[PDB]
């Protein structure tokens, strides 16, 4: 209800870049100002010969507005042997995949394609830069020997990425093992020091991932979202994972142990090509000190009283007991081809009531499919199912897509400085994101 | 001596790929024990393979054929 929706930061990027597709924060810990990063998946790069190969730039916010990119790869493809490239940068979707942890700035191009040394070949492998201090490296957890569709070679490592507090890097490669899906943690001092150009594939000494099993788990797409949070007790964040076309296409969420990749956890949707588990988030929701999970379902159907069946799109929330036991309510959403429930951004204290609140987003919602983000405040018994506020698109389509406003969200980040987190919003249909600021809250 | 060697086929190419598989060890070993089956799960299975050669086929599709799993057991 305390977003400034009438005075909000606007920026752009370059017609057809799909700027503001992805979005997070930039805060080093001690610069005293903060960046906002906005990818553009799509730009054109100065590279030499890369087309459409995508950037992600660093945009301000005190004073006036710019973005400017960051210059994470500054040349082009590198050669395996004379004419004959070893990677395939062109259309790789840099920066659709974005996230910082104090001045590391891990950004991700889920659509890089690459050889590998075994034979000439164009595999979308994935790779990912990691930015921190003065020095960049290039992180590719999937680019190895295991290769080709049984192996990493359609992993799309990077799709989905997240941090543990731990400074260990989590990422879901959807693609792995003929889409059964990977999830791949490794420390972020492992991936900086042992870092060395003309070594393509890389391996690592404390890193844990996820296992090929049997064909019934074929195209289940686990790590196509990823989220982290303590659902054991034992001070480790712990890994959760969407893997939205498990079990019959119901959707499932997984929970794996943040320290041996044990499973500890298992959520299954009710209803069929809902897609369950298309974005999941984890945080307390209702200030029991025990992180809480939010599973989206976009196009689930609400059956009405006369037995027709309206796409509007499901949330599920599942609060955390300390018996290990969770308690399940669901959350529908309110326009028909919507998608309420595609992208949940939590947001942290929202309105510093002593509970987060979380924001979810419904792109193709309101007027023309402007796209309408839904704002939930918590409580103690969970979430509160009515929504306090509504936050519209304000661009029409210039060419076929919708600005889909909504799509991509991140909030719990204080940019101005007054204590109650903001959100950051993509509407990359049209090539722009929007910073809304949270208002302070007087109780009388 | 002998080993046992399975290859997994996955993906609308599975049964092409089981076909080429299938003919090629047909004609590198006429007389090996290769059992296939092609219900929900298509796989691939060579019983009594002579040890060296449960790698020089497996080196052999890892250079042709896209995306094979093989698993070997050995004693
Ligand atoms: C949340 O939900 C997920 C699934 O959605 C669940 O994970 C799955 O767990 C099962 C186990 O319950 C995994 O299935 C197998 O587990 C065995 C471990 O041993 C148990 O099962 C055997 C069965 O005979 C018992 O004898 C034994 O006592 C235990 O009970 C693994 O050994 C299996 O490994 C296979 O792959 C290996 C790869 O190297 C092979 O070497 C091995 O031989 C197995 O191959 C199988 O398939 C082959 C196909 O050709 C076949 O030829 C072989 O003969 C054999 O049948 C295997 O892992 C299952 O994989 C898990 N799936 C996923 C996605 O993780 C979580 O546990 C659950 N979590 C919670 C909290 O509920
Ligand atoms: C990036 O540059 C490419 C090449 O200049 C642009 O693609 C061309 O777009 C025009 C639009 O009228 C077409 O007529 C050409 O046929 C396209 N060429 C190729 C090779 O695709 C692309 O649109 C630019 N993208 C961005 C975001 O600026
Ligand atoms: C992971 O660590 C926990 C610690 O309590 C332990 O109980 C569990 O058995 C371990 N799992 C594996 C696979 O090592
Ligand atoms: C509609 O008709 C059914 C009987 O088939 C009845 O039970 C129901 O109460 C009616 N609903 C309304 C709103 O009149
Ligand atoms: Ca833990
Ligand atoms: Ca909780
Ligand atoms: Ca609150
Ligand atoms: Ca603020
Ligand atoms: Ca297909
Ligand atoms: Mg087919």
């Amino acid at each position: 209800f305390n977003l400034d929706v009438d005075s909000p930061a606007e920026y752009s990027g370059p017609e057809g870049s799909y700027f503001g597709f992805a979005v997070d924060f930039f805060v080093p810990s001690a610069s005293s100002r903060m960046f906002l990063l906005v990818g553009a998946p799509k730009a054109n790069t100065t590279q030499p010969g890369i087309v459409e190969g995508g950037q992600v730039l660093k945009c301000d916010w005190s004073s006036t507005r710019r973005c400017q990119p960051i210059e994470f790869d500054a040349t082009g493809n590198r050669d395996y042997a004379k004419d004959d490239p070893l990677e395939f940068k062109s259309h790789q979707w840099f920066g659709a995949s974005v996230r910082s942890k104090q001045d590391k700035i891990l950004a991700c191009a889920p659509l890089y394609h690459w050889r590998t040394e075994m034979k000439q070949e164009r595999e979308p492998v994935g790779t990912c830069f990691l930015q921190d201090g003065t020095k960049t490296v290039e992180y590719a957890p999937c680019r190895s020997q295991d290769i080709d569709a049984d192996g990493q070679g359609f992993c799309q490592g990077g799709f989905s990425i997240d941090f543990t507090k731990a400074d260990r890097v989590l990422l879901g490669g959807p693609g792995s093992f003929y889409w059964q899906g990977q999830l791949i943690s490794d420390q972020v001092a492992e991936i900086v020091s042992k870092y060395d150009p003309n070594v393509y594939s890389i391996k690592y000494n404390n890193q844990l991932a996820t296992r090929t099993a049997q064909a019934i788990f074929d195209d289940s797409y686990l790590g196509y979202s990823v989220a982290v949070g303590d659902f054991n007790g034992d001070g480790i964040d712990d890994f959760v994972s969407g893997v939205p076309r498990a079990a019959r296409t119901l959707g499932m969420v997984y929970i794996y142990d943040g320290k041996n990749m044990s499973s500890l956890y298992n959520f299954t949707g009710e209803q069929m090509a809902a897609y369950f588990g298309f974005s999941v988030a984890a945080t307390d929701i209702n200030g029991d000190d025990y992180a809480d999970v939010f599973i989206g379902a976009p196009l689930f159907m609400d059956r009405g009283s006369d037995g027709k069946l309206q796409e509007v799109g499901q949330v599920s929330v599942s609060l955390q007991r300390a018996s290990g036991d969770f308690q399940t309510t669901k959350l529908n959403g309110f326009e028909v081809f919507a998608r309420f429930g595609s992208a949940i951004a939590p947001l942290g204290d929202l309105d510093q009531d002593g509970f987060n609140d979380i924001a979810i987003a419904a792109p193709y919602g309101g007027e023309d499919k402007k796209g309408i983000v839904y704002i939930f405040n918590g409580r103690s018994t969970g979430l509160n199912a009515v929504p306090s506020q509504i936050l519209e698109g304000q661009w029409a389509a210039r060419s076929g897509c919708p600005p889909s406003f909504g799509y991509s969200m991140k909030g719990a980040t204080d940019i101005d400085k007054n204590g109650y987190p903001d959100l950051i919003v993509g509407a990359f249909g049209v090539d722009r994101a929007i910073l809304y600021r949270a208002r302070p809250v007087i109780t009388v | 001596t002998k080993c046992v060697v399975r290859f997994n086929f996955r993906g609308d190419m599975a049964v092409y790929a089981l076909k080429a598989v299938k003919d090629h060890l047909k004609k590198e070993g006429p007389h090996w024990n290769i059992t296939t089956h092609n219900d929900d799960e298509v796989y691939l299975v060579v019983r009594g393979i002579h040890e060296s050669d449960a790698k020089r086929i497996a080196k052999w599709v890892e250079s042709t054929i896209p995306g094979i799993s093989v698993e070997t057991q050995c004693d």
